[PDB]
RNA sequence: AAGAGUGCAAGAGCAAAAGAUGACUUGACAGUGUUCUUCCCAACGAGGAACGCUGACGCGAAAGCGUGGUCUAGCGAACC
RNA sequence: GAGGCGCCCAAAAUGAUCGGGACUCAAAUCCACCACCGAGACCUGUCCGUACCACUCAUACUGGUAAUCGAGUAGAUUGGCGCUCUAAUUGGAUGGAAGCAGGGGCGAGAGCUCCUGUGGACCGAUUAGUGACGAAAAUCCUGGCCAUAGUAGCAGCGAUAG
RNA sequence: ACUAUGCCAGCUGGUGGAUUGCUCGGCUCAGGCGCUGAUGAAGGACGUGCCAAGCUGCGAUAAGCUGUGGGGAGCCGCACGGAGGCGAAGAACCACAGAUUUCCGAAUGAGAAUCUCUCUAACAAUUGCUUCGCGCAAUGAGGAACCCCGAGAACUGAAACAUCUCAGUAUCGGGAGGAACAGAAAACGCAACGUGAUGUCGUUAGUAACCGCGAGUGAACGCGAUACAGCCCAAACCGAAGCCCUCACGGGCAAUGUGGUGUCAGGGCUACCUCUCAUCAGCCGACCGUCUUCACGAAGUCUCUUGGAAUAGAGCGUGAUACAGGGUGACAACCCCGUACUGAAGACCAGUACGCUGUGCGGUAGUGCCAGAGUAGCGGGGGUUGGAUAUCCCUCGCGAAUAACGCAGGCAUCGACUGCGAAGGCUAAACACAACCUGAGACCGAUAGUGAACAAGUAGUGUGAACGAACGCUGCAAAGUACCCUCAGAAGGGAGGCGAAAUAGAGCAUGAAAUCAGUUGGCGAUCGAGCGACAGGGCAUACAAGGUCCCUUGACGAAUGACCGAGACGCGAGUCUCCAGUAAGACUCACGGGAAGCCGAUGUUCUGUCGUACGUUUUGAAAAACGAGCCAGGGAGUGUGUCUGUAUGGCAAGUCUAACCGGAGUAUCCGGGGAGGCACAGGGAAACCGACAUGGCCGCAGGGCUUUGCCCGAGGGCCGCCGUCUUC
């Protein structure tokens, strides 16, 4: 039995005095009315903040952390380039929605437990260090090298 | 009402499995005498034409008593009759074929006909009650395997 | 409350085992399963890898999922496993149903609860 | 021993001083916090205060004092 | 000098009061005392609900605990009754369905059910659904109906008319 | 034993029309289809029948005339009467085509509330062609909404209000079609080595943008789909090679340019190379599919019982590519219509696709020959938009270039780069609506559902604009009550007849309550008012559906708990001790006896206790606060979108598909579809940068151990560390 199903006989359906449940006065005015006066609590404060750049000059990076690559090397071995006790993977082939992005960037969250040779457009400093410290290497794509200028 | 494909597909498989359990099938109310269910049959069943032929076959398979169960109609209580809903009858035997549904079996009391590729949960479990007494054609039985 | 007849059966069997063979884990798992689905365990492999030891059966009052890597050779008992989880676990170890766990070990000895 | 004085209400504080005189000096400094108040309990902004730190300074032999005026009034959102 | 009880001080409007009758070694007052009456409180038998405990899949049973559980407007929470039509499963009806009137039984209750009469063709139960789903009230809406009442009017006017 | 006027409850009969059952009507969804009119529509008026008031039909040829096809032995509309007629000379009825088709009406010779007038004469008015003559033509008005072009509020929201919002909504003016509008880039601008007419659907996204930067408002490109289709002028260069009317003669148009060429794949010209393909103008002209209509169409009308009637029960049979639905004297696959299968026709698709005839595509070099002006653009003032310095439009003023040029790419100018060619024009298909045809339904079921199941936009109200009801049911068959008596009587009554039933007798199925007549039980003319609850008496009661109940005795017996008697105490009322936790003690049970209006229960009344309705307003209600005469029926948390929780379920580092596509049992359902959304990493206004798959401690549950203490301890808790912003 629902709450609603139990209202018949109650007369006020949980509304308290029958003088409640009238128009918008019972809610302090329609929609966000009062957000600066009687109802100000827990509204964001009024005002204007910052600026936006045009949607068409914004670049979108496709990102992946080394952890995701590394946790998956064996399954990607069934697909991408095992060589050298080592693995070579072109990151553009791994990342979902790569083509829909301006560039592919490898980030540094988690561990690298294998020797990896990584090809991407960009690398965090931490992703470079982890992949090297694991005895691997980082290969900047041509587009990646263009980004240097 | 929306339903996830996976969840719906699971229920199809689950209803299929309920047809293989003779206790479930008898629980549902179907009348028949045999240990083994579902009834599987030669693909030549699909070449049958006359309804009476199907009768004889079903009688030979000890399964015809369900048709007897479904041969009676209830004239329903209430105003549905004013809308064309006067009658109803028990569900009896689902016939699952491969090429096309069986015109020979279709007019049997309470019978439904279906095909392995598109057979659905309602077919297998009318009113959501699992364990419908079913006959599969050999090819149907195999085709249903990947559903 | 619960609509899945198999979940209910599982829960009923977990209680019967706890009340007889004295396994308190099974009672503990029964009570968690009786709690709302929202609170049920969902555990990835990285978590099992971290806290499990061999010849101690991992018990998940919930479902095991497939993120992460499991090297350790362990028996994992759960209400359910994702397809991937069960595959990764069966390589290095064994994935098992709670119904089997109760059969092999009704006293619930040498188990570690993981969520 | 405090009735004087300490800018201004009232109440409070102060004597080798928090008062007076003389000299020097600009801490009435920039940055950023902790905490209390505002709003006892008990959520709520501006404002206020207490107490720190970082940096730079003043004075002092030095410890130290200086986060304006001994303390509680002297205050103002968004948009522009 | 002090104390107790009373007296004067003391006048209001329809009929005077201590609730009334009425009471004077009281049926008044003060000091004590004796026996009684008198709640749903308190004690006590049985039952019910709720919470908890043991056993259990489940108070579904069974057993146990509550001196330390049992009032409640607004409101929060949760089990259940009834109505329509759909579906599955399954029943009733011309050897008399539904409805209606009167009556018998069950349930704390929402309500369930039977008998008799009337009626003369449809009606349920369980499960899962569905929703134009439950009225004592809103100067609520529409229709019908009682009192009012055999009552007012059928006189009044410069045209009193037979 | 009496008692009237009355009170309460039943009974019989009314009144009333609820209830149940029934559905010739609604409501809603879906598929198909879709224009009419000066050749006078739509609408209206008035006619039209043997008798004809309403509705329908029709139009002085008037519920109809003719032809062809179908159909068939009956028929003369709804409409069951009296008379009479029609039909085998094939009627009725249905389809298609034709004939007739009064008056008013755009209403058109002129006038006029449907009539009239005259020169038997009129396309009135506006307009094109024009033999300049109304000679040939056009427009007008209607239509359920849909569509396009103009004019354009306010209540309201912002808790006031002015910009904003309601909203370019309501409403008004103009107009098209079966659809409309749009449409082959002076586009886009995931900036590209990219896309490639338009509309629509899904998404992009409540994103960008607007806004007392308040409340609110709110796209696009792209993507996935649906459907796909691309072309013609102006000019250059030609220059009468042309077009319209007419059978023809002949007339008219046209140098102010008809016609050829040509149209960013730039074209023309000149010189070449090459082709018959593109395009355009024509001719033919469908399949399938879909919608609707139609033909044919299997098998019991056997036995017994009940019944007025079998379509019921029991028994014995049958068909099924047909067990949808309906009818028939009650539950019908087999009695009748139909239904499955197969077949035929019409309509739409469509003058489309395919096919064909004619035409001829295209390439190179040269050539500043051509290429749409109050335009592009700028300024003043407004409106509109998300359009922000960057929407679209109006108005006043100003105002280019000429392809060697010009416009765009969301501020302006200059250069570069990329895209594109305005100021001329056409264009199928995919999409909107629902008049019309058909189908469908967890919709309503006669106070509902349309206002309308009925005479329904009827009756009726208003000067008018406009407003606007209620009314469904005899019976299987009318067998719809003959005859007789009564009566002023074609009334009504009595008697009688029919039928299973007349308490089915005409607004006639059922037939509630309020309530009325008569009557039964209880009370009753000396007595007091929330009308009752609970307990107990009296009187009343056919059966059924309830069977208990009384008395004596005895057993058990919780709390509680004595008399008398004896002893002692107190001025006294009285108390203490013992008899004694005894006798007694509610319920329950057993033996014996008894009750059948007896016990329960029901009606009424009496006695005791308690008690000034209900709901609402209120600190406080019996209130001299508000509401209702009574009864029945009706009468109030609903939908979409978005957001945030919760319970259950699937799948899980993922998850879900949307539009739409295919299949099919054709709205269900099966298979595709991941466009896109959320989640997977955050921080920062931005530029830009970019994180613990575990280092330490405590410790619940659980586990372990040699156990009352040690150990491991997910989750949890406290730290540490890491990413980013600000930061000497
Ligand atoms: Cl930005
Ligand atoms: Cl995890
Ligand atoms: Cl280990
Ligand atoms: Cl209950
Ligand atoms: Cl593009
Ligand atoms: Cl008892
Ligand atoms: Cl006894
Ligand atoms: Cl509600
Ligand atoms: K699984
Ligand atoms: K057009
Ligand atoms: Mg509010
Ligand atoms: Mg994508
Ligand atoms: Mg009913
Ligand atoms: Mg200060
Ligand atoms: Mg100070
Ligand atoms: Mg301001
Ligand atoms: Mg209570
Ligand atoms: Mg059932
Ligand atoms: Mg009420
Ligand atoms: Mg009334
Ligand atoms: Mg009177
Ligand atoms: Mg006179
Ligand atoms: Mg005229
Ligand atoms: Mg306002
Ligand atoms: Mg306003
Ligand atoms: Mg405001
Ligand atoms: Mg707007
Ligand atoms: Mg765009
Ligand atoms: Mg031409
Ligand atoms: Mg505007
Ligand atoms: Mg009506
Ligand atoms: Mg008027
Ligand atoms: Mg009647
Ligand atoms: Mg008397
Ligand atoms: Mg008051
Ligand atoms: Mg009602
Ligand atoms: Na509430
Ligand atoms: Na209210
Ligand atoms: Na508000
Ligand atoms: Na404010
Ligand atoms: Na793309
Ligand atoms: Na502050
Ligand atoms: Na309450
Ligand atoms: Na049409
Ligand atoms: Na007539
Ligand atoms: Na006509
Ligand atoms: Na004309
Ligand atoms: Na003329
Ligand atoms: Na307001
Ligand atoms: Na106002
Ligand atoms: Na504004
Ligand atoms: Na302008
Ligand atoms: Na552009
Ligand atoms: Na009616
Ligand atoms: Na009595
Ligand atoms: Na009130
Ligand atoms: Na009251
Ligand atoms: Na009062
Ligand atoms: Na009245
Ligand atoms: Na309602
Ligand atoms: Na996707």
């Amino acid at each position: 039995t629902s709450k609603k199903k139990r209202q018949r006989g109650s007369r006020t359906h949980g509304g308290g005095s029958h003088k409640n449940r009238r128009g918008a006065g019972h809610r302090g005015g329609r929609g966000d009315a009062g957000r600066d006066k009687h109802e100000f609590h827990n509204h964001e404060p009024l005002g204007k903040s910052g600026f936006k750049r045009p949607q068409k000059v914004q670049e979108e990076a496709a990102t992946i952390d080394v952890r995701e690559i590394d946790e998956n090397v064996t399954l990607l071995a069934a697909d991408d380039v095992a060589e050298v006790g080592g693995f070579r993977v072109d990151v553009r082939d791994v990342v979902e929605e790569a083509d829909d992005a301006d560039y592919v960037k490898v980030l540094g969250a988690g561990q690298v437990r294998h020797e990896l040779t990584l090809i991407a457009d960009d690398f965090s400093e931490g992703a470079r260090e982890k992949v090297e410290g694991a005895g691997g290497s980082v290969e900047l794509t041509d587009l990646g090298e263009e980004r240097q200028a | 009402l929306d339903l996830n494909d996976k969840e719906r597909q699971l229920a199809v498989r689950s209803a299929l499995a309920a047809t293989a359990d003779a206790d479930l099938v008898a629980d549902r109310g179907h009348e028949f005498d045999r240990d083994e269910v579902p009834v599987v049959v030669s693909d030549d069943f699909e070449d049958l034409v006359k309804t009476q032929e199907v009768v004889s076959l079903l009688e030979a398979l000890d399964v015809h008593a369900d048709i007897d169960r479904a041969d009676e109609t209830k004239i329903k209580a209430g105003q549905g009759s004013a809308r064309g809903r006067k009658y109803r009858r028990p569900a009896s035997i689902l016939f699952v074929t491969s090429d096309e549904p069986s015109t020979a079996a279709r007019n049997l009391a309470g019978a439904d006909v279906a095909t392995a590729s598109e057979v659905n949960t309602e077919d297998l479990a009318p009113g959501g009650a699992p364990g419908r007494l079913t006959v599969f054609t050999e090819s149907a039985l195999a085709e249903v395997a990947e559903r | 409350s619960k609509t899945n007849p198999r979940l209910s059966s599982l829960i009923a069997d977990l209680k019967s085992a706890a009340r007889s063979s004295g396994g308190a884990v099974w009672g503990d798992v029964a009570e968690r399963l009786e709690k709302p689905r929202r609170t049920h365990a969902e555990v990835n492999l990285g978590r099992i890898e971290r806290y499990a030891q061999e010849d101690e059966t991992v018990v998940v009052p919930g479902k095991v999922l497939g993120s992460g890597v499991l090297q350790k050779d362990v028996t994992v008992a759960a209400v359910d496993f994702s397809g991937t989880a069960e595959t990764k676990i069966d390589q290095v170890g064994e994935a098992v149903s709670l119904e089997q766990a109760i059969e092999n070990n009704p006293e619930g000895s040498h188990v570690r609860v993981i969520r």
